[PDB]
């Protein structure tokens, strides 16, 4: 148990440092082989495809609605960068929100 | 796309000395004796 | 002796876990594309009928970002590698003696 | 150590990025590191893509080398001073908590053994917690000890270590203490095993640790994290983002 | 007797104003070296620290001191090896080398420890081996491949544009903990940059020369504030015969 | 049973291929 919580640490660590994959996050990888090998692929459609997913990648951002003007309903989306540059700022957008100990430069 | 650092409130779970004791108790149980290779 | 940490009545509906392993990457991908198994990356490769080994690497360097370029390309060649046998290429057998 | 060059060397990066950061942040003079992480922290790959002629693009500048460079400074970019930016911040963010909750001369443990005895049980459940976490470190760097919104209720003075520099801001925590696990701090340590010479630093360190300045720092987050403008400004962008969801949506009917 | 004389001891000319002191203190020294060295052979296992080819009695010359290298062979590495014997022995990833673990536990959280371990092992290594007591010139068959990539209305520095590069991606990188690589990308070379937690296998690259820029790797020698006088001495004591050995089966 | 494992996923192999040229053409 000591030694698999210490890498149960790093385990976290190196998740939260990026460069470093899981169960749900490369369950999409195993995702996007299924479905390039069901609906097949030729490979300028594979790169108008990694540029859609470049484009919901650095500003796709979730809860996404539809309507049913007379009847809308709404629901949250799937992960980005852009769901991490708004729980930077705690969900605030005004990055200033660290009223606590902290260094000013004037 | 998933990005990797968004999912943490549980990769904190883990290094919690809480879930290494449920996870743990797991791996114990399985550690035992066992008479079936397949299902 | 069941080997360690192997899990045998272990099913599909079973839900996943979370650990990189050979295994569960298999059995995850067994949930997820259906049926599709390859005897190695090229197997794969000659199902997608001419997407080279960059067009996956830009496509994961675009999918998770915060990994480099080179990176991509590696993230892409382990799944294959690991939901397949390892590959036979003088890349990696020059890595080995190398190394 | 750190007014030595880094002191000096931000605040001749700083005036030149409050520009591109005018919509994030018009203020001005009163902006602490803790708002360029935030804002200058994700250093996006197309948003802020290199400037064309950037030349920490084009492999012939020195990332460490830009705030010297009048010549980029005159023409910058986004990312390649948002990153030199979002590291020098964020090492003078981790030495200022430093010197703040390390002042620890002083003995006095308050109603803070009642916060972290109410989450453990004990405290020495908590000062074996945070030396465990900065010595098991996948890198020579800086553990924190941070707040969280989620559970707040109990289960909040939560420990994490970060990559070698980044703060527990990025991903939106309230850092309350640092630790120093640096190689520059094991090196000090070697003047006198690493697996030894840095338990000899978790468990050095969680005692030299100023426990007051921490509890002030509790409830600091303890205040903002239970005011009202939070309420005020979540409910406001929860409303913005919902709003630009919904007109997107309505588009191509 | 070089089987028995301590692990870490020098013999010498023995001066014979060998005082009782002087004897009864270094056998006191042998005496614990032998526990210790019979304790290292079961704290031990499958990886070992590297031997490296050359002396470094003094410095490696010209570019590093005895004291800093011993510190990063002696201390840091013998954690890194000590820390993957901790970590892999006893997984399910046990005992096949480092050019398997790496690549079966790589991009991994929850074998994070695993993998990071690994790497920094392998990193190491391969510092050691680009180094050399007195630099090699860059031979015929490396030059003319480095001219193929680097040569722009050029003249005899060209593999100076190529150390341009290494001190350029050198102080590109700020985190003070990491490995810079000077590789072969399977297409052509790039001096690639590298945290800690990665090496040019999970990079899929042919490293073919290696620098150590961890704030520890020059805190004695020179301070972080000589970080480009380092990645400059480096070349007066890297290992270009072992650089272009390895381009050449790169290659073809 | 092994058998069993063998046919199980010839025969879903063989499914792969035919909803190949009937999800794509
Ligand atoms: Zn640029």
């Amino acid at each position: 148990a000591v030694k698999k919580r210490v890498a149960a640490v790093q385990a976290e660590e190196a998740k939260l440092s990026g460069r470093f994959i899981t169960m749900r996050e490369a369950t999409v990888v195993l995702n996007v082989l299924a479905q390039l090998h069901r609906e097949q692929l030729t490979p300028h459609q594979v790169t108008l495809l990694a540029r859609e997913q470049h484009q919901a990648t650095e500003k796709a951002s979730g809860l996404t609605a539809t309507v049913s003007y007379q009847v809308e309903v709404k629901h949250s989306a799937r992960d980005s960068v852009r769901q991490l540059h708004e729980k930077s700022t705690d969900d605030t957008g005004s990055p200033d929100w660290y009223t606590g100990a902290s260094p000013v430069y004037n | 796309a998933q990005l990797p650092q968004m999912d943490w409130e549980h990769m904190s779970a883990r290094s919690s000395s809480d879930a290494i004791r449920e996870e743990m108790h797991r791996l114990v149980e399985g550690d035992a004796v066992q008479h079936q290779r397949v299902f | 002796y069941v080997p360690a940490g192997h899990n045998t009545l272990s099913s599909l509906r079973h839900e996943l876990r979370l650990e990189l392993t050979a295994q569960s990457l298999k059995e995850a991908w067994m949930r997820i594309s259906g049926g599709i198994y390859f005897q190695s990356a090229d197997d794969y490769y000659a199902s997608v009928d001419g997407l080279d080994a960059e067009q996956l690497g830009e496509v994961l360097a675009a999918l998770f970002p915060y990994l480099s370029t080179y990176e991509a390309q590696a993230l892409v060649q382990c799944t294959l590698d690991s939901i397949s046998k390892p590959m036979n290429t003088a890349s990696r057998q020059l890595s080995r003696t190398i190394t | 150590g750190r007014a030595a060059l880094v002191a000096s060397e931000l605040q001749k990066l700083v005036p030149v990025l409050l520009p591109l950061l005018d919509p994030p942040i018009a203020k001005g003079v009163n902006v602490s590191a803790a708002q360029l992480i935030v804002a200058s922290g994700h250093t996006s790959r197309r948003n802020d893509v290199h400037l064309p002629d950037c030349p920490v693009m084009a492999h012939a500048l020195p990332l460490t080398a830009l705030a010297e460079h009048s010549a980029f400074l005159r023409h910058p970019c986004r990312a390649c001073l948002k990153r030199r930016v979002h590291f020098l911040s964020s090492e003078h963010f981790c030495m200022h908590l430093e010197e703040k909750c390390s002042q620890g001369g002083g003995g006095m443990p308050a109603e803070w053994e009642s916060i972290a005895a109410g989450q453990f049980g004990l405290f020495t459940h908590f000062t074996d917690e945070f030396v465990m976490y900065a010595t098991s470190r996948r890198e020579p760097g800086w553990t924190w000890l941070v707040y969280d919104k989620e559970r707040p209720e109990g289960h909040r003075l939560v420990v994490v270590n970060f990559p070698a520099n980044r703060v527990p801001l990025v991903l939106g925590l309230w850092p309350l203490a640092v630790i120093n696990m640096t190689e520059s701090r094991l090196l000090s340590a070697i003047g006198a095993s690493l697996s030894s010479i840095r338990a000899q630093v978790a468990q050095e360190a969680v005692l030299k640790m100023n426990w007051g300045f921490v509890l002030q720092q509790w409830k600091q987050a303890e205040s903002y994290y239970e005011s009202a403008e939070r309420e005020r400004k979540v409910q406001a962008q929860r409303t913005k983002m919902e709003r630009e969801a919904a007109l997107a949506e309505m588009s191509k009917l | 007797y070089h089987a028995y004389v301590p692990k870490g001891a020098l013999l010498k000319t023995d001066m014979l104003a060998s005082s009782p002191q002087l004897v009864t203190a270094v056998f006191r020294e042998t005496e614990a070296a032998a526990e210790r060295a019979d304790r290292a052979n079961d704290y031990a296992g499958f990886f070992s620290r590297p031997r490296l080819n050359y002396p470094v009695a003094s410095g490696i010359p010209a570019f590093i001191s005895r004291r800093q290298f011993d510190v990063q062979y002696n201390i840091f590495h013998h954690d890194a090896v000590a820390t993957l014997n901790r970590h892999t022995l006893g997984t399910s990833l046990e005992g096949h080398s480092l050019e398997t673990v790496i690549r079966r536990a790589s991009f991994d959280a929850t074998q994070a420890a695993v993998h990071t371990a690994a790497a920094e092992h392998f990193n190491y290594c391969f510092f050691y081996k680009s180094l050399r007591p007195w630099g090699t010139a860059v031979p015929k068959q490396l030059r003319e491949a480095f001219q193929l990539q680097y040569g722009r209305d050029g003249s005899v520095d060209v593999v100076e544009e190529v150390k341009r590069l290494f001190t350029v991606v050198v102080l590109s990188h700020q985190e003070r903990c990491g490995w810079v690589y000077l590789v072969w990308t399977g297409k052509q070379f790039d001096v690639v940059e590298f945290p800690h937690g990665a090496c040019p296998i999970g990079s899929d690259l042919i490293p073919l020369l290696a620098i150590n820029v961890h704030e520890g790797a020059y805190s004695l020698d020179y301070g972080p504030s000589g970080l480009e006088q380092y990645a400059q001495n480096y070349f007066r004591a890297c290992n270009w015969f072992l650089a272009e050995r390895y381009y050449l089966q790169a290659t073809g | 049973q092994t058998d069993r494992i063998r046919r199980y996923f010839k025969e879903l192999e063989e499914l792969q291929k035919n909803a190949s040229n009937g999800a794509r053409g």
